[PDB]
């Protein structure tokens, strides 16, 4: 039914290692080369990745900005409203980024704002100019 | 098995079914009713049992019916038809038994038997047992043929046959009861010892062997399941097949390695793409921080657009830091996944040179078992006789196997030193022309009704022929002689003055340095009470070693032994013998094997007797005149003493039927 275990033989393989006198050592050489061909190319990319790793030395620790835990607020200060309008011009619909910029507005308060001052801050125009980028 | 059915088994017969030969002699019964068949079967089995239970005295028809019961002992013609058939075909009253009623007053028919090997002797006894005129013609100065026993002083060692390969249904089981035969078991535990002269660790010893057995099974799969049997018109040998399997195993090892390193490069090259992404991020992260820094330097109070810039860049920065953190997360996973794959590679090699050498010893051992290079054995058929193997321990004849042919030879017309040179057979009878081996010009002529030829295959193989057939043997028979393989394997008998080896071990191996030399002195037998070691030359080596003087051989022998037991533990052997079977004129080899391009069927062709053409044209179809027994004629037990024995019994039967007619088919 099936060859013993730890023993591998397919009809296809048999015909390949018999086609001529040395088809045997021909096929076993192609793999011998093919292995070295890959084995070398492993070290080649091990070298590449080794160098790229040393560029990334120091992590990004000289660039990390401390935590700003500030409580989400109900009120829209004129300042906060202006930050908003500008953030829209820069971020479009990304309510998450816009919420992050203002700092004390929930991702939904932002969406509310979008509808509340919709006409007064021509958010129509403001949004279509963001699209023009 | 035991009881009545045990006897049937012990006689190589299905206890609950009529054989083809029974169907021939009892065409009524087998085509008859199931009830009848079963009565018959019991009778047969019972009679066999009786003979078996006590095989040192003849079992007569009267003595038989005596022990039968109702309903069985009612029909005494069936009981007679049975006891006769069994006696005819040597299933009962064969070998060395005591005759109740001394031989028939006068002899009927005359038979010349060529060679007094076991097949010869067995057949002779039977023919004379049936009251025929029998003379055997032996070229040698002794009986036995390929049953040679060296004897000098107290040293006794078989240069020929030496093992009884299981008593389970072995006709030799019977014989060994009839003759005083000291039979000793053989502990099949065999420690190996490399070229350096040190044991092979139980670790490897097993890992190699198991791999061996696997490789064999593989050839068998390759043969039956894939039908890999004809390559470039030539029949595939076991050798080629074993090579192909090994290569394909070596291939797999590489296929594995290739796709595993291929696994690594894909991951390594994934890690690369990620680092590139990471560098190009730390790049913007650097510059973006600068910009936020510059925007923070603009000291307040600042208008809103300049305040937005600070807030903006802040967001943007933490956003890009979010990514880099996650990409450093990914990095750590892919970076360990690479130590994962570099922790467990697939196997380095299929087999080392140390492995491949021990594997060769197993191959040599198999070459020893077939007395031939595995490159000659038929892939499909080499083992066809596997199923007929006897049950029980293999045994050694302690007092020398020769005691058997010698015991058979007692009371037989045997012309020793008589070399059959020509066999002429015609419609009216045969004459056999032999010469005296000593003074060769002294010529003998033998006239007979029938010639039974137990000439070794290697002999029937000779070219130019050692024996002429007049008229020539029909091409169908000669082809079968060409096709069949006749191998070789030699022994070195080393007789010392003391047991310097492990007495609890029967056999130990030595591992050769090459494939080419794998069978050279590859195995040693300690069997006897006496300090005798027996060393085997098998495979390709066997044929080559015959061209090497005994001293040189015994040299290589002591060498190996010293190398294993200590350079000062191994004395000089008091007596040595070296067999040369291929060289021997009356063997031209050791025993047969199924060569590639042959089959079990050829063995049948060997047994088929020869019927001469008619004398006067248009006269009736002649009787068969020329008959063949011998180890090479018995499909189901080739290359063995019992096989020979049985072939002899077989031919005797057939000849008796031919010339004494069938009294037992009415
Ligand atoms: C050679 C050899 C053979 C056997 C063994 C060793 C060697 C060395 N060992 C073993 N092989 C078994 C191998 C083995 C053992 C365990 C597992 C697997 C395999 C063996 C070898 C080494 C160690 C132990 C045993 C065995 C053994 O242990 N057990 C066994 O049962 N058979 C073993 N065999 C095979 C059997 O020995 C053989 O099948 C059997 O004996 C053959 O009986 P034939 O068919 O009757 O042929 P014939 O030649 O005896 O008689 C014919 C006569 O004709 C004359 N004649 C010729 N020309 C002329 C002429 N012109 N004019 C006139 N005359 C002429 C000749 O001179 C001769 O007298």
């Amino acid at each position: 039914r099936k060859p013993p275990k730890g023993m591998f033989l397919s009809q296809e393989d048999v015909e390949a290692v018999s086609a001529n006198a040395t088809a045997a050592t021909t096929v076993l050489r192609q793999l011998d080369m093919e292995l070295v061909s890959v084995k070398r190319q492993i070290q080649n990319i091990k070298q590449t990745n080794s160098a790229l790793k040393e560029k990334l030395d120091g992590g990004i620790e000289p660039y990390r900005l401390p935590e700003v835990i500030q409580k989400c607020n109900a009120r829209w200060t004129t300042e906060e409203q202006l930050l908003a309008v500008q953030a829209i011009r820069k971020y479009g619909r990304d309510f998450q980024a816009i919420s992050d910029v203002i700092g004390n507005k929930s991702v939904v308060q932002v969406k509310n704002f979008f509808v509340n001052y919709r006409r007064r801050f021509n958010i129509d125009e403001v949004l279509q100019e963001w699209e023009a980028e | 098995p035991s009881g009545v059915e045990g006897a049937a088994f012990q006689s190589r017969l299905p206890h609950d079914r009529m054989t083809s030969q029974e169907a021939a002699c009892f065409p009524d019964i087998i085509s008859g009713p199931q009830q009848t068949q079963k009565v018959f079967l019991f009778i047969r089995n019972r009679t066999l049992q009786l003979w078996l239970d006590n095989p040192k005295i003849q079992l007569t028809f009267e003595a038989t019916l005596q022990q039968l019961e109702a309903p069985y002992n009612s029909d005494t013609v069936l009981v007679h038809r049975v006891h006769s058939y069994l006696e005819r075909h040597g299933l009962i009253n064969f070998g060395i038994y005591k005759r109740i009623k001394p031989l028939p007053t006068k002899k009927t028919g005359k038979v010349i038997i060529i060679g007094s090997g076991v097949s010869g002797l067995a057949a002779a006894r039977q023919l004379q047992s049936f009251g025929m005129d029998v003379t055997l013609l032996e070229a040698r100065d002794r009986v036995g043929g390929r049953v040679a026993t060296f004897r000098k002083g107290n040293y006794v060692a078989d240069l020929g046959a030496m093992v009884v390969t299981g008593l389970g249904g072995n006709p030799m089981a019977v014989v060994s009861k009839q003759v005083n035969m000291e039979l000793a078991k053989i502990k099949q535990k065999c420690p190996l010892y490399e070229a350096n002269g040190q044991a092979v660790p139980k670790e490897k010893d097993e890992m190699v062997e198991q791999e061996f057995n696997r490789l064999l099974e593989a050839t068998s799969y390759l043969s039956h399941q894939l039908d890999f049997n004809v390559l470039n018109n030539k029949p595939v040998s076991l050798g080629q097949a074993l090579e192909v399997v090994i290569q394909l195993q070596e291939k797999h090892v590489k296929d594995e390695q290739i796709e595993h390193w291929k696994k690594i490069v894909k991951t390594q090259e994934e890690l690369k793409e990620l680092l590139n992404k990471m560098v190009n991020l730390k790049e913007k992260i650097k510059e973006l921080h600068q910009q936020y820094k510059e925007a923070s330097e603009v000291k307040p109070p600042r208008d809103i657009t300049a305040e937005f810039l600070v807030k903006s860049k802040h967001r943007d920065l933490t956003a890009l830091c979010k990514e880099y953190d996650e990409l450093a997360e990914t990095q750590g996973k892919l970076e360990e996944k690479l130590q994962e794959l570099e922790a467990n590679p697939p196997s380095d090699v299929y087999l080392s040179s140390r492995d491949r050498q021990i594997l060769d010893w197993h191959f040599a051992n198999l070459e020893f078992a077939n007395a031939t290079p595995l490159s000659t054995l038929s892939l499909k058929h080499w083992d066809q006789d596997d199923d007929f193997e006897f049950t029980g321990s293999h045994l050694t004849v302690r007092n020398g196997y020769s005691c058997v042919p010698v015991a058979l030879a007692e009371g037989l017309d045997i012309k020793l030193n008589t070399a059959v040179r020509q066999v002429r057979y015609t419609a009216s009878g045969c004459e056999v022309i032999a010469v005296n081996t000593r003074s060769t010009s002294q010529t003998f002529i033998y006239k007979c009704d029938a010639v039974l030829c137990t000439l070794p295959l290697g002999v029937l193989k000779q070219q130019p022929p050692a024996v002429q057939f007049v008229p020539p043997l029909p091409e169908w028979k000669t082809s079968a002689v060409q096709r069949m393989g006749f191998g070789n394997l030699n022994k070195v008998v080393l007789c010392f003055d003391r047991v310097f080896w492990d007495p609890s071990v029967n056999l130990f191996g030595h591992v050769g340095s090459t494939t080419a030399s794998r069978g050279e002195l590859f195995l040693f037998w300690n069997l006897y009470k006496a300090p005798i070691l027996l060393a085997l030359v098998a495979g390709e080596a066997a044929g080559i070693m015959e061209n090497i003087s005994d001293d040189v051989i015994v040299g290589r022998c002591l060498a190996i032994l010293k190398g294993i037991f200590g350079s000062s533990a191994v004395p000089q052997p008091k007596e040595t013998v070296v067999s040369r079977w291929r060289a021997d004129p009356w063997a031209r080899g050791s025993y047969s094997y199924v060569a590639a391009g042959s089959s079990g069927n050829d063995y049948d062709l060997m047994a088929q007797p020869i019927t001469p053409g008619p004398s006067i044209p248009g006269a009736p179809q002649p009787i068969p005149r020329l008959f063949f027994a011998g180890e090479h004629t018995i499909r189901n037990y080739p290359a063995t003493v019992h096989g020979a024995l049985l072939s002899g019994l077989r031919e005797a039967g057939r000849i008796a039927d031919q010339f004494l007619g069938a009294m037992y088919t009415l």
